[PDB]
C-alpha cells in the first residue's frame, strides 16, 4: 500500500531512509486525524511522485 | 470562564525541593498540552518543557534537561511543577501555559509564582 | 534558534494616533506568527493569530497583516490605558522563541 498507492522508492534508490518514531510529538488523546493515506487507488505510483 | 488559579509566592532556602500549583477549569483538559515557562526579572520569557494530559510524559526543553521535574495528577484538572535543589540564580517566576498539541501558540495566563531566594 | 527581533525598542504614541510596530525574523516562518501584549504585573493574552486573524472576544481597534519575514499589526485607533510591552511569537521551529519587547509609552 505505502509502496505501490502513496510514495514509491525506486528500483536502484541510493539515499538514507532516515526515520524515528515519535509518540510525545504527533499522537493526539482521541486521534491526530490531520496525519491522512490513500488505501484505494487505481493506478500503482511511479517513484518521486 | 477558563482561568488557571496558581499558588502563593514560595520563599525557601537555595537547596530545597517545593511543589507550585496550576490547577485547570472549564474547559476539556485531554485536548490541549500543558507548557511552562520561566522569566527572570532581569530577562524575558523561556520556553521550558510541556506533558501529555493522558500519559503524564515529562519531555523538557534542551536547556533545563536536568533537576525539573513536571508530576500530573489526573481526573482533578492538576498540572503541578516540582523544582528541585533550588539555587542562587533561580528567583524567577513561573507561568502556566496551556499550549496544544497542534496549535503550539502558549497564550500565557497565569498569575505569577514569586519563587524568592537567597 | 530563531533570532527575533523588533523595531523600534522604545517608541512612544499620542491620543488616538495610527501606530506600526514591525517585527521581523531571521528564517522563514511564513505564515505563522502570533502577537501579544503585555502590561506591567500582568499576564500576557493572544491578540492576533497566525498573523491575519483575530480571536472573537478582544476590542478590534487593530487588525494584523503581513508574510515571509516582515510581520506587522496596526492599530487604528489607541487609547492611552494600553502603555504595554508588545511581544511577538512564531509557530515554525523548535524552540519556540519571543520578541524583546516594544513598550509604549506616553509623552
Ligand atoms: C510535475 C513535475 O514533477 N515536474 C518537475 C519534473 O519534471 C522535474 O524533473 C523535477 C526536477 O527537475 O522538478 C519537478
Amino acid at each position: 500500500n505505502i509502496a505501490d498507492y502513496n510514495y514509491k522508492l525506486p528500483d536502484d534508490f541510493t539515499g538514507c531512509v532516515i526515520a524515528w518514531n515519535s509518540n510525545n510529538l504527533d499522537s493526539k488523546v482521541g486521534g491526530n486525524y490531520n496525519y491522512l493515506y490513500r488505501l484505494f487507488r487505481k493506478s500503482n505510483l511511479k517513484p518521486f511522485e | 470562564q477558563v482561568q488557571l488559579v496558581q499558588s502563593g509566592s514560595e520563599l525557601k532556602k537555595p537547596g530545597a525541593s517545593v511543589k507550585v500549583s496550576c490547577k485547570a477549569s472549564g474547559y476539556t483538559f485531554t485536548d490541549y498540552g500543558m507548557n511552562w515557562v520561566r522569566q527572570a526579572p532581569g530577562q524575558g520569557l523561556e520556553w521550558m518543557g510541556w506533558i501529555n494530559t493522558y500519559s503524564g510524559e515529562p519531555t523538557y526543553a534542551d536547556d533545563f534537561r536536568g533537576r525539573f521535574v513536571f508530576s500530573l495528577d489526573t481526573s482533578v484538572s492538576t498540572a503541578y511543577l516540582q523544582i528541585c535543589s533550588l539555587k542562587a540564580e533561580d528567583t524567577a517566576v513561573y507561568y502556566c501555559a496551556r499550549g496544544g498539541n497542534w496549535d503550539w501558540y502558549f497564550d500565557v495566563w497565569g498569575q505569577g509564582t514569586l519563587v524568592t531566594v537567597s | 534558534d530563531i533570532q527575533m527581533t523588533q523595531s523600534p525598542s522604545s517608541l512612544s504614541a499620542s491620543v488616538g494616533d495610527r501606530v506600526t510596530i514591525t517585527c521581523r525574523a531571521s528564517q522563514s516562518v511564513s505564515n505563522f506568527l502570533h502577537w501579544y501584549q503585555q502590561k506591567p504585573g500582568k499576564a500576557p493574552k493572544l491578540l492576533i493569530y497566525y498573523a491575519s486573524q483575530s480571536i472573537s472576544g478582544v476590542p478590534s481597534r487593530f487588525s494584523g497583516s503581513g508574510s515571509g519575514t516582515d510581520f506587522t499589526l496596526t492599530i487604528s485607533s489607541l487609547q492611552p490605558e494600553d502603555f504595554a510591552t508588545y511581544y511577538c511569537q512564531q509557530s515554525n521551529t523548535w524552540p519556540l522563541t519571543f520578541g524583546q519587547g516594544t513598550k509604549l509609552e506616553i509623552k
